[PDB]
RNA sequence: GUAAAGCGCACGCAGGCGGUUUGUUAAGUCAGAUGUGAAAUCCCCGGGCUCAACCUGGGAACUGCAUCUGAUACUGGCAAG
RNA sequence: CGGCCCCCUGGACGAAGACUGACGCUCAGGUGCGAAAGCGUGGGGAGCAAACAGGAUUAGAUACCCUGGUAGUCCACGCCGUAAACGAUGUCGACUUGGAGGUUGUGCCCUUGAGGCGUGGCUUCCGGAGCUAACGCGUUAAGUCGACCGCCUGGGGAGUAC
RNA sequence: AGGUAACCGUAGGGGAACCUGCGGUUGGAUCACCUCCU
């Protein structure tokens, strides 16, 4: 029941003495589409194993999110690694408005109506790496009132 | 770095002969010429039959062949009437009353012949090299194999040069004599040109010489 | 465990003063003689709801690993956890040997494969030095994996000595999430461990009393 | 810091900014009122051309400005520390 | 900025107090200082040494080597105002785990002695969180923050033309 | 003793490549290609 997305994949070098040998990262998320999502990304000589192991990681690491409703709970950034990353929740039935590859991480976790934004450099790896961390900053309208001993409508 | 065939280390050690009469200096070098030829015109007759192994053995008054194929059926058409027409070719091509024999295989994707020569069909018909063999070790070994090693070579995909690739899976232990390797070599003729193809399975060690 | 019952082991007794780290000084009753003296006062409560925390794991059917390297209390960390049928690793530790399971349950089969071969019979028709070296293989598998081959899956507890000496064990712990209940001498980094005690790690009465008290609420927490 | 980018250093006028308590002021600031901010346009709710474009009612809005009356925590002014 | 001595003179720091009562921070323009080379005037001139004079060597040596050797190098007084003038890090303030030092203070205790506990200033090296593209930085931040100034906007063309 | 280059400011020479003088800085080597989507 569980929901994976290949982001990107690339041919990286490795020079030996004679010549050098290529290889193959892949890079991709798994969601199970309720705010709970992980990352993986792993090199190999070709692409399916590389895309195998990759998506094997990912199925570990998997954040639980609090998001409500297939939307966020409050505007939030995240940076990582050079990438800036603004995203905010969006009216109901708005979409999914994001760059190529934040859109399948907030797809697979579940989201269905957000906004977003990149900045910088746009590194598929660094975007992610900036991204569910982002996600995790995220605080219910209870972590609050937990974290600051209140009733949720003595902040609502 | 030439390897030695496989198949004819382990001979009595754990591989047999295809061949298993014997025979003087005098009536030698005929002999093997009269099973040559049965063998040659056999694989010529049954290339739709999945055939793997034959073996020629001459009792004193009369001699004996044995197939083993994955196609049986295939073999014995109907009533084995092309089986005994083979059983007629065969003893006036040998000049001595014939009696043949089919014994099939039930792991056609696991002996090497089959998988060669299925490979090498697939690359008559076009198909992309690198999938074919990939699909030979994955069902190979996913049968129940400990290993599998395929190997082409010559003027890939029609390139304008032999860019000769091999593949691994499992484990192939070639040094160790007392290793069952099954082991075979098939050929394609390309419009291109003619692409060699082997093909070693590991079923794993046995232990206790040939018995 | 009480005071007494510490002191008269040498509980508080800890490293040099040249040697400690910065989090231990909550923990730290003083110095004498350059010396590093340890707190019963906070060693014995800690240990006493680690004791809380092992017998309910065990209760709920726990896989507990005792852990320690050192050449002097390998055996005796081995039969504690003997004593209490669980798992342990009394030799140099191995890095993954927890985050590499996979690799460490290939290890098992082939220590199990070995032990069922020669039971079975086939060492006759290996060459006499075949079937020597096969011994030989058998038998450091079993001097490695000798704690470990029935753990069957990831433990549920960890029960370290001298956790510095053991850092990678609680690192890869902490990125598996497993508990760590570790003895912290005072040049140890506390930080890893989730239930922390605080005392002698080196002397073998110390540390037979930590492995006693612990495997006797083990086998409590087993009993119900 | 090394990618472009800290003046060679210092002093110092103009300028910018300013510890802490009270009082006072009401300038900034805030609140309210009032005037004004053309119509069209844009937007909402309508209506009319068979639909639509288009046209049209009403509204919203025009974030502004001025004036008056308040508010005194804040910043400023004044006085006293 | 390096012999020693005197004369004239600036700053820093510590100790304890007493006084003043926000007198502050920053700073465009502005002003001054500002390595070496250079320029002017006069002096000086051992050593060294651009240029130059030769020797050699070299395809040739216009260079490298030798022998020389002027300006210069020094002094006074002007002038020039540039350097990888660099910690390639503007100035001031507050805050944020540690260890090893160096250096200069000063309190107490060792009876003091040799020494043991304090408490400053400056400085060196590790390294935590944190930060960084990375390298790294890391209480002397390139951390967390304020206030003010300077500066940047693809590379050459060019710090050149006007 | 380890040992050896670059570059800055400037002056002279030099046809220019550049070489010398004075001081300053460490920023004390040099390069790099045949295969390719699950
Ligand atoms: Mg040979
Ligand atoms: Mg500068
Ligand atoms: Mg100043
Ligand atoms: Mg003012
Ligand atoms: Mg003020
Ligand atoms: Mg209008
Ligand atoms: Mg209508
Ligand atoms: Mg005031
Ligand atoms: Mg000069
Ligand atoms: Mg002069
Ligand atoms: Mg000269
Ligand atoms: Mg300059
Ligand atoms: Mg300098
Ligand atoms: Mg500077
Ligand atoms: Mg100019
Ligand atoms: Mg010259
Ligand atoms: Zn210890």
């Amino acid at each position: 029941e569980l929901q994976e997305k290949l982001i990107a994949v690339n041919r990286v070098s490795k020079t030996v003495k004679g010549g050098r040998i290529f290889s193959f990262t892949a890079l991709t998320v798994v969601g199970d589409g309720n705010g709970r999502v992980g990352f993986g990304y792993g090199k190999a000589r070709e692409v399916p194993a590389a895309i195998q192991k990759a998506m094997e990681k990912a199925r570990r690491n998997m954040i639980n999110v609090a998001l409500n409703n297939g939307t966020l709970q409050h505007p939030v950034k995240g940076v990582h690694t050079g990438s800036r990353v603004f995203m905010q929740p969006a009216s109901e039935g708005t979409g999914i408005i994001a760059g190529g590859a934040m859109r399948a991480v907030l797809e697979v976790a579940g989201v269905h109506n957000v906004l977003a934004k990149a900045y910088g450099s746009t590194n598929p790896i660094n975007v992610v790496r900036a991204t569910i961390d982002g996600l995790e900053n995220m605080n219910s309208p209870e972590m609050v009132a937990a974290k600051r001993g209140k009733s949720v409508e003595e902040i609502l | 770095g030439q390897k030695v065939h496989p198949n004819g280390i382990r001979l009595g050690i754990v591989k047999p002969w295809n061949s298993t009469w014997f025979a003087n200096t005098k009536e030698f070098a005929d002999n093997l010429d009269s099973d040559f030829k049965v063998r040659q015109y056999l694989t010529k007759e049954l290339a739709k039959a999945s055939v793997s192994r034959i073996v020629i053995e001459r009792p004193a008054k009369s001699i004996r062949v044995t197939i083993h194929t994955a196609r049986p059926g295939i073999v014995i058409g109907k009533k084995g009437e092309d089986v005994e027409k083979l059983r007629k070719v065969v003893a006036d091509i040998a000049g001595v009353p014939a009696q043949i024999n089919i014994a099939e295989v039930r792991k056609p994707e696991l002996d090497a012949k089959l998988v060669a020569d299925s490979i090498t069909s697939q690359l008559e018909r076009r198909v992309m090299f690198r999938r074919a063999m990939k699909r030979a070790v994955q069902n190979a070994m996913r049968l129940g194999a400990k290993g599998i090693k395929v190997e082409v070579s010559g003027r890939l995909g029609g390139a304008e040069i032999a860019r000769t690739e091999w593949y691994r899976e499992g484990r192939v232990p070639l040094h160790t004599l007392r290793a069952d390797i099954d082991y075979n070599t098939s050929e394609a003729h390309t419009t291109y040109g003619v692409i060699g193809v082997k093909v070693w399975i590991f079923k794993g060690e046995i232990l206790g010489g040939m018995a | 465990v009480s005071m007494r019952d510490m002191l008269k082991a040498g509980v508080h007794f800890g490293h040099q003063t040249r040697y400690w780290n910065p989090k231990m000084k909550p923990f730290i009753f003083g110095a004498r003689n350059k010396v590093h003296i340890i707190n019963l006062e906070k060693t014995v409560p800690m240990f006493n709801e680690a004791l809380a925390e092992l017998n309910k794991i065990a209760s709920r059917k726990g896989k507990i690993l005792f852990v320690g390297t050192k050449r002097a209390a390998s055996e005796a960390v081995k039969d504690a956890a003997l004593s209490c049928d669980q798992f342990f690793v009394n030799h140099r530790w191995l890095g993954g040997m927890l985050t590499n399971w996979k690799t460490v349950r290939q290890s098992i089969k082939r220590l199990k494969d070995l032990e069922t071969q020669s039971q079975d019979g086939t060492f006759d028709k290996l060459t006499k030095k075949e079937a020597l070296m096969r011994t030989r293989e058998l038998e450091k598998l079993e001097n490695s994996l000798g704690g470990i081959k029935d753990m069957g899956g990831l433990p549920d507890a960890l029960f370290v000595i001298d956790a510095d000496h053991e850092h990678i064990a609680i690192k890869e712990a902490n990125n598996l999430g497993i508990p760590v209940f570790a003895i912290v001498d005072t040049n140890s980094d506390p930080d890893g461990v989730d239930f922390v005690i605080p005392g002698n790690d080196d002397a073998i009465r110390a540390v037979t009393l930590y492995l006693g008290a612990v495997a006797a609420t083990v086998r409590e927490g087993r009993s119900q």
